[PDB]
């Protein structure tokens, strides 16, 4: 019942500001704990800050590395806690995950860049089988979702009815752009003879819903 | 600024085994704390003050430690088990976690699912061309693609990228997107994709013909 | 700095509880409220370092709350409910205090019972007010003013 949906992040340049916000519900927000903790791949799991009760009387906590930089902050009244990262590092870049109890709940994060480069939306492409196609007991369609910057882009198949059976992949990193692909297998019966549509959305504000058809002659 | 250290850094287990993880502690603390988590996913609270169990877990995963190397032992190891575990140390300030281990559940030999795509109108359209192939749902994860062109290995232009195990049945996965031009991919006719898995000897191709053949 | 507090915080209780003998029509809960159960020989458990032991009582405090709100929860702006109030706001002082002490939040735990009676919760608090809370907070026990 309880929910953490951070929100704010994005690309920022190298020194540059931006504030997460998170709200939460479920639960008598004014009563906990919060914290901010960050993951990369390199780096990984690394706390943020720490921001108690007013109970214990909102005392605030950083790492190291943040210390001076980043402003956390709640509203108990809005039951949201806040950071406002400031003077920011390519570093400080990763996926920002808003938190529960002393760690206990914990929304779904969001993807924070800083980085020099600009936005540049997915190209969508649809992956239809083939003019001379063999249609078996099984079918496979794709998205190929092209060329986008910053990371991620999320895909679903049918606006997430078709969940089954259905691969996207990890994004990969060309000339400094990202390419993902994702698969769907549906049964033979069932396509084109009912639509299957991919749609994804990159913040770029592109928010495609590709219908993956099939090719003429 | 205590440092945790997990001790394997990957592991593979077989349904049903022993999983035993281990975490260690730069300098003796009261309690560990254990989060799972998995690939797409935040990370949630498996065991806390070093033996409970968080609301959800199963009753496989049996907390344990004191003071200075602790660990979490999966009793029978289950497939929904498989993800990375963190440690982390609520010992002062800053918090702390580790490395991270790594999971991964041991299933069987499974072979590939290949399909291969032309090209789109609309990539082919804006003047470019990218074939991509899937290899869908093998184990182990070593595979292997050669994209043939008329017949001939192109080794260029060329990226697989790998899914992680999977929710449901535990597989492997990977895209393989060749990656041409208008011109390019025009000058030529056959497009092959093959894949060859430890699964079979004999390749699995998938293929087409430019012209539609 | 105090030990003023748990003096205090168990008779502020006790009057909350009186308080309630007489607003009007006073009845049970719909649904069971579960409330950190009345444990009886704390035997196994004063043989124990001071930092597990306090970890229960918050374990078992914030689990007070969820029991009390759980109950506010159930009913209207009524007079039980405004002093639930109250109470949940005293129970919280203590979470502060253990919280504060153990420096973490830990989430509710430890074995409860099932209570309609609006009573058995006010009753709850109290009982480690004087049981776990008093048996702690004496032992050296670096406590909560």
């Amino acid at each position: 019942e309880v929910k953490l949906e951070e929100s704010g992040g994005g690309l920022v340049q190298p020194g540059g500001s931006m504030k997460l916000s998170c709200a939460a519900s479920g639960f008598t927000f004014s009563d906990a704990w919060m914290d901010w903790v960050r993951q990369s791949p390199e780096k990984g799991l690394e706390w943020v800050a720490e921001i108690r009760s007013k109970v214990n009387n909102h005392a605030i906590h950083y790492a190291e590395s943040v210390k001076g930089r980043f402003t956390v902050s709640r509203d108990d009244s809005k039951s949201s806690v806040y950071l406002q990262m400031n003077s920011l590092r390519a570093e400080d870049t990763g996926i920002y995950y808003c938190s529960g109890w002393s760690f206990l709940y914990w929304g779904q994060g969001t993807l924070v860049t800083v980085s020099a480069a600009k936005t540049t939306p997915p190209s969508v492409y649809p992956l239809a089988p083939g003019s001379a196609a063999q249609t078996n007991s099984m079918v496979t369609l794709g998205c190929l979702v092209k060329g986008y910057f910053p990371e991620p882009v999320t895909v679903t198949w049918n606006s997430g009815s078709l969940s089954s059976g259905v691969h996207t992949f990890p994004a990969v990193l060309q000339s400094d752009l990202y390419t993902l692909s994702s698969s769907v297998t549906v049964p033979s019966s069932t396509w084109p003879s009912e639509t299957v549509t991919c749609n994804v959305a990159h913040p770029a504000s592109s928010t495609k819903v590709d219908k993956k058809i099939v090719p003429r002659d | 600024q205590v440092v945790l250290t997990q001790s394997p850094g990957i592991m593979s287990a077989s349904p049903g085994e022993k999983v035993t993880i281990t975490c260690s502690a730069s300098s003796s603390v009261s309690y560990m704390y254990w989060f799972q988590q998995k690939p797409g996913t935040s990370p949630k609270l498996w065991i806390y003050s070093t033996s409970n169990l968080a609301s959800g877990v199963p009753a496989r995963f049996r907390g344990s430690g004191s003071g200075t190397s602790y660990s979490l032992t999966i009793s029978r190891m289950e497939a929904e088990d498989a993800a990375t575990y963190y440690c982390q140390q609520r010992s002062g300030y800053p918090r702390t976690f580790g490395g991270g281990t790594k999971l991964e559940i041991k299933r069987a030999d499974a072979a590939p699912t290949v399909s291969i795509f032309p090209p789109s109108s609309e990539q082919l359209t804006s003047g470019g061309a990218s074939v991509v192939c899937f290899l869908n749902n093998f184990y182990p994860k070593d595979i292997n693609v050669k994209w043939k062109i008329d017949g001939s290995e192109r080794q260029n232009g060329v990226l697989n990228s790998w899914t992680d195990q999977d929710s449901k049945d535990s597989t492997y996965s990977m895209s393989s997107t060749l990656t041409l031009t208008k011109d390019e991919y025009e000058r030529h006719n056959s497009y092959t994709c093959e894949a060859t898995h430890k699964t079979s000897t004999s390749p699995i191709v998938k293929s087409f013909n430019r012209n539609e053949c | 700095c105090d030990l003023r507090v748990l003096s205090k915080l168990l008779r502020d209780s006790h009057v909350l509880h009186s308080r309630l003998s007489q607003c009007p029509e006073v009845h049970p809960l719909p649904t069971p409220v579960l409330l950190p159960a009345v444990d009886f020989s704390l035997g196994e458990w004063k043989t124990q370092m001071e930092e597990t032991k306090a970890q229960d009582i918050l374990g078992a405090v914030t689990l007070l709350l969820e029991g009390v709100m759980a109950a506010r929860g159930q009913l209207g702006p009524t007079c039980l409910s405004s002093l639930l109030g109250q109470l949940s706001g005293q129970v919280r002082l203590l979470l502060g205090a253990l919280q504060s002490l153990l420096g973490t939040q830990l989430p509710p735990r430890g074995r409860t019972t099932a209570h309609k009676d609006p009573n058995a919760i006010f009753l709850s608090f109290q009982h480690l007010l004087r049981g776990k809370v008093r048996f702690l907070m004496l032992v050296g026990g670096s406590t909560l003013c």
